[PDB]
């Protein structure tokens, strides 16, 4: 039957184009149709909030992706926007060929959007994360749009103190895109986190916020530093003895510290909630500003005793150490904390986020696992195990038995063969050949019934970089037959990319050149219609290339000194003209671990413009509109529906 | 609970020696006290011979090139870093117009030095003081250097054979010492001493620090300052002559000078650049510090006042542009200022989770609410703020304060009726300003209940006013709020005549103050024996409060006329000789009333004033003519500096009046005898083992 | 086994009292501003726990150059004291005294002004120095001598070399000493004019008049009370608490004893003596070469 296909991203942002597809199927191979598409509003009468676009399909031209700009005029003209959160906004695609040939219901067809007010992305930094009462904060703003270039909106900035009493409120021009400000804080300040927001003045809920701690000054004699042997105890029942660390203490100007140090021993659980030995404390004179401590299992037995073992076991919590150190010539104590010392089943942790949760009969299964060690870093080299079994109706039960090593980003992919008749795959990792990190998971089949699976198939699972070309199999599996072509198309933040139709060969590929449009994750959505069932898959390919789009890089080059001071040069490296914004950092703030506030990184930025993916998962499921759905997009064919999204986050 | 702190508390010591007995007596806390008395009885006699943060290091120093760089396709910056003790971190992100924003990849920068030189000087040194120097040599190789350390020669400081004296230091590997230099300032200056280290043959290593320490001259500062009036349509003060200073305990080494400012435009310089809005504002024009939360509004209501003048009269053009965001760079500072002393319910604390005080959130209502004009939009905030205060009047129609900021009357037995009805009159002016924060269409109970407190409280002061036995003080703010509010007529002309009968009166002046019955036994009824030639006696800061809010009053009452100039002219001689008042209270609510009579009394005409100053000092004969206007801004420049000692003697012209004040500012060797009288104190050193073996027993 | 040893950083205590002595109950905020000896710093840790522990006394501290700034909520009627700590980083000594006053914030009319020095038989007081910066130090201090005391340089006719030719003298007087009493950083001496030589600026000097020297602390000077000495210089910039001038005692000021009889007549001196005595006369009566 013919029908009229409506593609469309899951949520509308204003001011932002909302890319909308449509696609003509089953035609005639004479026919042509031109129609209309447009939002309106449902909550009031039917008035449209933005402009209308038109488009023509011929059965041999036969889809196009349009831009559909939504502007703040014609939402609030439409009666949409201000202080109420999460409207819902129809996009219909008008023609008369649904009630002049295909003799439908009216002339429209849509799909229900989700509303938000959010648009661009803002990034804000102070000149420090740390202050005391009386210092002078300098902060600034940057604004930039959804494909992340300098916006010349202007902006809201205001500041928040302690107790959440908006303390300072400016709003400007951003003609440089760039807002620099300073304020002083008040010398009778509480201590605690101050906040600074920042939004588009007429994005609403378009905010982005940074925060910074204000206490009291202490600027001690001499600094000290606890380091474990092992930033991490083994629970394991074969092997608990681990448990040694070094303590150091030194001037500021580098005197060793000589004197007694105390060191108690204790237990540390979720959120807190301190408990400790009142009968086990280790002191020792320091020697060279240092004093190297170890725990013995008797001890440790005898206060898990005076503790009467606690709840359960010490797999959840984490080992306490309090430092106290009190320098012989001066007689002043100074105090230190290790809060680091988590219990572990095993120093390497098996993350299968990116495995999806849906076999296709008779195409491979892609198990792909992260090893990360401690909270370090990702752990490259480690081998990782995999033992799968497959369950399979009144048969035998085969087994699949296959290791890899990590690499690059300490990823893991490993195909797994599906045989054409499963009921379900029964499969366990084991990652790192000394200690077991396990993980498990339950594949189930599809129903047999349906109209028929598509497999995108992918043949190099390494992940690939900005440059870099993947090539995606296409294959209809198993039950499907007779149809012509198969359609399919990108997905990147949030918005549709691009879209294509691809014609059927014995094995039909596709190629994406990765560049820094799909930056740093895409979906890749493909379906075909049987008759008049669409059926459809999809992937995530997670990008794993840190590179700028452009490029900055520092070097610090020869040094000379005439011994006032001593003086070095600074070289700032770029590609094209740019505005190349600095900032000096002490090391000794980051150094002990105080708090997650990091400066800004390429990472986090990366994290930032992907806020706007609008999917779930990581690849469709049994049905297309789950599909559809989980890749982010809303789709309507007349017949089918896709519901609105009723939350922004994921459920 | 709070019986964890209490008893942290407790057990914490104390510098004074103080038993828990007296020490608990200060607490004035029950379940505070409990807990705080037995923990500190555990400690005081039991106990012989952390629990929730830690004390992480907090201060860090200034992020250098915080900036932003043009960068093409490459640039090169050149850092000078002296010795640095801890390694840096360089960040940078790029954000261009082609290719979007990239994060640079941070670089760390070090200067470990070899050898490294610590100079440390005391704040100030009084001249003649002998200070012995510790320059701290450190050495940070794995071998011994011998270095050759002297201290270059300055004039004025006692160096050793004139600074060209150079020791040889050994210092060893790895260790730090200390190389002693005495030296002796024999003049008062701000002199730069730089320690010079070379190595001598060893090795080619060196370093050198130059620090600049303050000599200051001996004894301790005093100063008086003098205001003198300027009238030529007078013809008997076209001329008077100014007495030097005779101080019986002046210091003797080092001339001093007296500095003189003259001016005949005192509303542009006191609320132009050189005044109120200048970057300082009149926070730095007063002497006083300006902790507490009242002191925050410092910050505000002048600048403020000084707004309205210059909005209202329209002549932002005569002041630099640099004015404006002075102004608002003022009313930021002070609004972000008070903002942390306001409690949850909508009330202000004196100080950070102090008692709440009824006067100071109906001040900081009256002048956040005239903050709207030009940092407006905030209703919601003080909103809750007068809500909370409609919560404290009493049924007589008075407001209560168990925590009051400022005691001021002294008239024994009314004492309590002064400052019932001062601080009710007060809270009234504040209420009224509230008003005007709302034009809103809905939320009309709160200004009903508002009016309706107004009218109430109104009543009380109506039936203390008429029955006359208030203070001067409680009089001006009561005229002033019957005024303001507009209070029926019989009651408004009652504490008028009240408020005016009370007024002392002397030639082109009209003031009040102290004045509960005849003052002088050779007056005439309402003037006083005072010309041109005597000085303008200074006034307390009562004075010039209360003058302030019956100046404030008469401009409600009639506008211009007679008793507003003379009251104004008053005030206007009354000012500090720098800017300002005696203290912030009077400063704020004397700059209100100035502001709003300068607006009203505003003419474009130009008259002007021609002064010729003259004296004999150390530098001999000298003579200053000046001719001054209406228009024009003065100040802080053109101070002129005579001899303290010598008479000055002037001679003014023109057809405008003006004002000359005079400031003595030198150093006492005795506190004479004219203090000490309502207050005390007594200041002792012990020394550290002295009084440690005292406590100890 | 036994060492003589000097700390680094000497340490102190303060104690600090205040009270009303009035019977009003005006009360009110006040401020003491209390400023340090030269060269110490107060302690902030001692500070926060007079402010911030629940037996709070000071309301809140500012730390500001030398000053040590302190709040209080009221001014008792009795005698109140508060203490803290303050230690020296750099060793300035011959240290000086400084000042303190307490005043009512909003009425700085009410005041009370007070001087305060360091602990006698204390290292504060005592010299540290080289011999040579403190000869260089001692070179603005009078020249004090004995009676008839002649130097190697003395050419014969010192007296009236010093008087007319240089440095010249402005004043000169013969005075006996009643006492001495102590002001801040200056000792000042109180002196009846026994004959007077010469004056410029003291119009009205006489003799049996009294009048006041000053002469710095740090200096070796002082005339001992019960004895009469000459002396001349130059005139001040000062008056005493009765109009009259007061005169300071610098290297340009003559101070000598004046010998008695038994020095006079003993052989050694019969001839000084006589010489002093047709130095007073001349520059009495005719002045310098008229
Ligand atoms: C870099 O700077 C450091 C610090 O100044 C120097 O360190 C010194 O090194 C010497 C050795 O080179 C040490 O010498 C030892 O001195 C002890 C104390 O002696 C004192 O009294 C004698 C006179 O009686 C003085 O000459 C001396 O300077 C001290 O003031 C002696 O007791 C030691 O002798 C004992 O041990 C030796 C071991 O070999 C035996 O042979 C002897 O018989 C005897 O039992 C010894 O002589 C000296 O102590 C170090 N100084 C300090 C403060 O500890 C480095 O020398 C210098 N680098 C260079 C290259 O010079
Ligand atoms: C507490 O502190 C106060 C202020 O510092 C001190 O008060 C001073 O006291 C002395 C001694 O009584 C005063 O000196 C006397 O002043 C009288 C008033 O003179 C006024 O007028 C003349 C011009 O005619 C001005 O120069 C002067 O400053 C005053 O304004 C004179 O009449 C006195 O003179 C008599 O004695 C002298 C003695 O030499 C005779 O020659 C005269 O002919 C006449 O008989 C005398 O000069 C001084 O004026 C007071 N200060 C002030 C500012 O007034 C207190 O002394 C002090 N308390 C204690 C206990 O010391
Ligand atoms: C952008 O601004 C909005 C608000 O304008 C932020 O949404 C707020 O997020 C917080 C945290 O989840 C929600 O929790 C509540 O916060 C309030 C203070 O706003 C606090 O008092 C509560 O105890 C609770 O923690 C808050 O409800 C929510 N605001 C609304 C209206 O729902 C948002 O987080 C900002 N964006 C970013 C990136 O931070
Ligand atoms: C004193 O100030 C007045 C202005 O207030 C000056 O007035 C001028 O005086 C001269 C004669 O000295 C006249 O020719 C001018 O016409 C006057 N100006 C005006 C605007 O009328 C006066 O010059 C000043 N005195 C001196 C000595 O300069
Ligand atoms: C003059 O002073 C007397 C003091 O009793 C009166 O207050 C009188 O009212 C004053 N003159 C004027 C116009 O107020």
């Amino acid at each position: 039957k013919p029908r009229l296909l409506l593609f469309s991203p899951s949520v509308v942002h204003l001011g932002v184009p909302l890319s909308v597809g449509v696609q003509l199927q089953d035609v005639p191979r004479g026919q042509v149709v031109k129609g209309s598409v447009f939002l309106r509003n449902p909550s009031r009468n039917n008035v449209p909030c933005s402009p209308k676009v038109d488009f023509t399909l011929s059965s041999e031209r036969d889809f196009a992706l349009l831009s559909l700009q939504v502007p703040l005029k014609d939402a609030k003209s439409c009666g949409l926007h201000q202080l109420l959160r999460g409207p819902e906004v129809q996009l219909v695609a008008h023609s008369p060929w649904l009630k002049d040939s295909l003799s439908r219901t009216t002339n429209i067809q849509g799909i229900n959007l989700l509303f938000s007010s959010r648009r661009g992305h803002l990034f804000l930094q102070t000149d420090q994360p740390i202050y005391n009462p009386g210092q002078r904060v300098r902060y600034r703003v940057f604004a930039l749009d959804q494909k992340m270039r300098p916006s010349t909106d202007t902006i809201t900035v205001m500041v928040e103190n302690s107790h959440g009493l908006r303390v300072r409120k400016k709003e400007v021009y951003m003609p440089s895109s760039i807002f620099q400000d300073d304020f002083v804080i008040p010398d009778i300040s509480e201590p605690g986190t101050w906040k600074i927001s920042a939004r588009f003045s007429d994005g609403l809920e378009s905010n982005s916020s940074t925060q910074f701690e204000v206490k009291k000054y202490v600027l001690p004699n001499f600094e000290v530093k606890i380091t474990p042997g092992k930033p991490y105890i083994l629970t394991v029942p074969g092997h608990l003895d681990e448990m040694q660390l070094d303590i150091q203490a030194r001037y500021i100007y580098g005197k060793p510290v000589q004197g007694v140090a105390y060191v108690r021993f204790g237990l540390l659980d979720e959120d807190g909630k301190k408990t400790f030995f009142r009968g086990l404390e280790s002191q020792t004179k320091l020697v060279n500003g240092q004093s190297h401590i170890s725990l013995s299992k008797a001890e440790f037995q005898d206060a898990l005793e005076k503790l009467n073992m606690g709840i359960t076991d010490l797999q959840g919590l984490r080992l306490y150490v309090a430092a106290a150190i009190i320098e012989s010539p001066g007689g002043e104590m100074e105090e230190a904390e290790l809060t680091s010392w988590y219990f572990v089943s095993s120093p390497f942790s098996l993350d299968l986020s990116k495995t999806k949760r849906h076999l296709v009969p008779g195409a491979p299964f892609l198990l792909q696992a992260l090893v990360r060690e401690m909270s370090g870093s990702p752990a490259s080299g480690i081998p990782v195990k995999v033992s799968a079994t497959v369950s399979s109706p009144g048969s035998v039960p085969e087994v699949q038995d296959i290791q890899q090593n990590t690499d690059g980003s300490g990823q893991v992919s490993i195909p797994i063969i599906i045989p054409q008749t499963i009921s379900e795959l029964q499969l366990s990792v084991s990652a790192g050949s000394p200690h077991p990190a396990i993980a498990r998971l339950t594949v189930a089949a599809p129903p047999s019934g349906g109209p028929g699976f598509l497999s995108i198939e992918r043949p190099d699972s390494r992940p690939p970089r900005v440059g870099d070309t993947l090539n995606l199999n296409l294959r209809a599996v198993g039950s499907g037959a007779t149809f012509s072509h198969y359609y399919y198309m990108i997905l990147s933040r949030g918005q549709i990319v691009f879209m294509n139709r691809e014609p059927k060969r014995t094995l039909t590929s596709v190629s994406v050149f990765v560049d820094h449009h799909l930056a740093p994750s895409f979906y890749f959505v493909a379906f075909y219609y049987h008759g008049d069932h669409p059926v459809a898959n999809s992937l995530r390919v997670d990008v794993q290339a840190g590179a700028c789009e452009g490029k900055l890089e520092l070097s610090v080059d020869g040094a000379k000194q005439y011994r006032n001071g001593e003086s070095v040069k600074l070289h700032l490296e770029t590609d094209s003209l740019a505005l190349v914004a600095l900032g000096a950092l002490d090391t000794a703030l980051y150094a002990a671990g105080s708090k997650s506030h990091k400066p800004l990184n390429m990472g986090k930025v990366f994290e930032a413009m992907n806020s706007y993916d609008l999917g779930c998962g990581p690849g469709g499921g049994d049905s297309a509109l789950q599909v559809f759905q989980a890749a982010g997009l809303a789709f309507s064919d007349g017949d089918q529906w896709t519901l609105s999204r009723k939350r922004l986050s994921c459920p | 609970p709070t019986a964890k702190r209490c008893c942290q508390d407790g057990v914490t010591r104390l510098p004074m020696m103080r038993s828990c007995e007296q020490r608990a007596a200060r607490v004035q806390q029950p379940d505070c006290r409990e807990p705080f008395l037995s923990c500190c009885q555990f400690a005081e006699s039991l106990r012989k011979k952390d629990e929730d943060d830690i004390p992480v290091r907090s201060f860090f120093p200034e992020n250098w090139l915080w900036r932003v760089e043009t960068v093409d396709r490459f640039q090169i910056l050149t850092l000078w870093l002296p010795d640095s003790l801890t390694t840096w971190e360089i960040h940078g992100l790029s954000l261009s117009k082609t290719k979007g924003l990239c994060v640079a990849t941070p670089v760390q920068l070090r200067v470990f030095r070899e050898f490294h030189l610590h100079l440390r000087l005391p704040m100030s040194v009084r001249r003649f003081e002998q200070l012995e120097l510790r320059p701290v040599l450190y050495n940070y190789l794995d071998k011994n250097l011998t270095v050759s350390v002297h201290v270059s020669p300055v004039e004025g400081l006692c160096l050793a054979g004139g600074g060209g004296l150079a020791q040889q230091v050994l210092v060893p590997a790895g260790s730090a010492r200390p190389v002693a230099f005495s030296v002796v300032p024999t003049a008062a200056a701000a002199v730069s001493l730089k320690v010079v280290a070379r190595g001598s043959f060893e090795f080619p290593v060196g370093d050198a620090v130059s620090k600049v320490l303050q000599i200051e001259k001996e004894g301790a500062i005093h100063r008086e300052e003098l205001v003198y009036e300027l009238n030529p349509l007078d013809h008997r003060g076209r001329t008077l002559e100014i007495p030097g200073n005779s101080d019986p305990n002046m210091i003797p080494d080092g001339d001093f000078n007296s500095y003189v400012r003259v001016t005949a435009s005192d509303p542009l310089d006191t609320l132009g650049s050189e005044g109120a809005l200048s970057p300082g504002g009149v926070a730095s024009l007063l002497r006083l510090p300006r902790g507490c939360g009242e002191q925050t509004m410092i910050y505000l209501a002048p600048t403020l006042a000084a707004s309205r003048y210059l909005d209202k009269t329209e002549q932002w053009s005569t002041l630099p542009p640099e004015t404006k965001d002075h102004a608002v760079d003022l009313i930021q500072k002070g609004y972000m200022r008070i903002q942390q002393f306001r409690k949850a319910d909508g009330s202000y604390a004196a100080w950070l989770s102090r008692d709440s005080s009824t006067w100071l959130t109906a001040f900081v209502l009256k002048v956040l609410s005239l903050a709207q004009e030009q940092v407006g939009g905030s209703p919601e905030k003080l909103q809750e703020t007068s809500n909370w205060l409609l919560s404290q009047q009493q049924a007589d129609g008075s407001f209560q304060d168990p925590c009051p900021v400022l005691d001021r009357s002294m008239q024994g037995g009314l004492v309590g009726n002064d400052e019932t009805v001062a601080l009710t009159a007060f809270v009234t002016i504040a209420l009224h300003h509230g008003l005007a924060v709302f034009q809103d269409e809905g939320a009309e109970p709160l200004k009903q209940r508002v009016e309706a407190s107004i009218s109430k409280a109104n009543s009380f002061l109506g039936e203390k006013a008429s029955a006359g036995l208030l203070g001067a003080h409680a009089a001006a703010i009561t005229a002033y709020a019957l005024s303001l509010t507009k209070a029926p007529v019989d009651l408004l002309g009652v504490a008028h005549n009240n408020l005016m009968a009370m007024a002392q009166e002397t030639g082109d002046n009209l003031y009040w103050g102290s004045v509960t019955g005849s003052q002088s036994n050779a007056v005439s009824p309402t003037p006083a024996p005072r010309n041109p030639s005597d000085p303008m006696p200074q006034a307390p800061a009562l004075w010039i409060e209360t003058t302030a809010y019956a100046l404030l009053h008469l401009l409600l009452h009639e506008g211009k006329a007679e008793m507003a100039d003379q009251a104004s002219a008053w005030l206007t001689r009354q000012g500090s000789f720098q800017g300002g008042f005696r203290s912030t209270q009077d400063t704020v609510i004397a700059l209100d009333a100035l502001s709003a009579y300068w607006i009203a009394s505003h003419t474009t005409e130009e008259r002007g004033l021609n002064v010729t100053l003259s004296s004999t000092g150390r530098n001999g004969f000298k003579s200053h003519a000046l001719q001054l206007n209406n228009r024009q801004i003065r100040g802080l420049e053109e101070e002129l500096q005579f001899s303290l000692g010598s008479k000055i003697n002037v001679k003014v012209g023109g057809n405008s009046k003006g004002t000359l004040k005079v400031l003595r500012t030198y150093n006492v060797l005795d506190m004479k005898n004219t203090t000490c009288q309502d207050l005390q104190i007594e200041v002792t050193v012990k020394g550290h083992v002295e009084y440690t073996m005292e406590a100890n027993e | 086994a036994p060492k003589v040893v000097e700390e680094q950083e000497s340490r102190v205590h303060y104690t600090v009292c205040i009270w009303r002595n009035g019977k009003v109950g005006l009360s009110g905020m006040a401020i003491a501003d209390v400023t340090l000896l030269s060269g110490f710093h107060a302690l902030r840790a001692d500070l926060e726990k007079l402010t911030s522990l629940s037996d709070r006394y000071v309301s809140h501290f500012e730390t500001e150059g030398p000053h040590v700034l302190l709040y209080f909520d009221s001014v008792p009627t009795s005698r109140e004291c508060v203490g803290f700590e303050a230690v020296q980083e750099v060793p300035v000594g011959l240290v000086q005294p400084a000042s303190a006053t307490l005043y009512d914030y909003y009425n700085p009319e009410r005041r009370c002004s007070v001087f305060y020095g360091a602990p006698s038989k204390s290292r504060l007081l005592a010299t540290l120095c080289s011999a040579e910066v403190c000869q260089c130090a001692e070179g603005k201090c009078p020249r004090q001598r004995r009676a008839l005391e002649r130097g190697l340089q003395d050419e014969d006719g010192y007296r009236m070399k010093f008087a007319c030719y240089y440095p010249r003298v402005e004043y000169g007087f013969q005075v006996k000493v009643l006492r001495e009493d102590s002001r801040a950083a200056f000792r000042l001496f109180e002196t009846k004019i026994t004959q007077v030589l010469h004056f410029t600026k003291d119009v009205k000097a006489a003799a049996n008049q009294m009048r006041n020297f000053l002469v710095r602390a740090s200096c070796r000077l002082r005339l001992e009370p019960g004895k009469e000495y000459l002396i001349m210089g130059l005139d001040g910039a000062t008056y005493d608490l009765e109009g009259h001038p007061q005169y300071l005692l610098d290297s340009n000021s003559w101070i000598e004893e004046m010998p008695s009889e038994r020095l006079c007549r003993s052989t050694r001196q019969r001839a000084a003596c006589a010489q002093l005595n047709d130095f007073l006369q001349e520059y009495g009566t005719q002045g310098c070469q008229v």
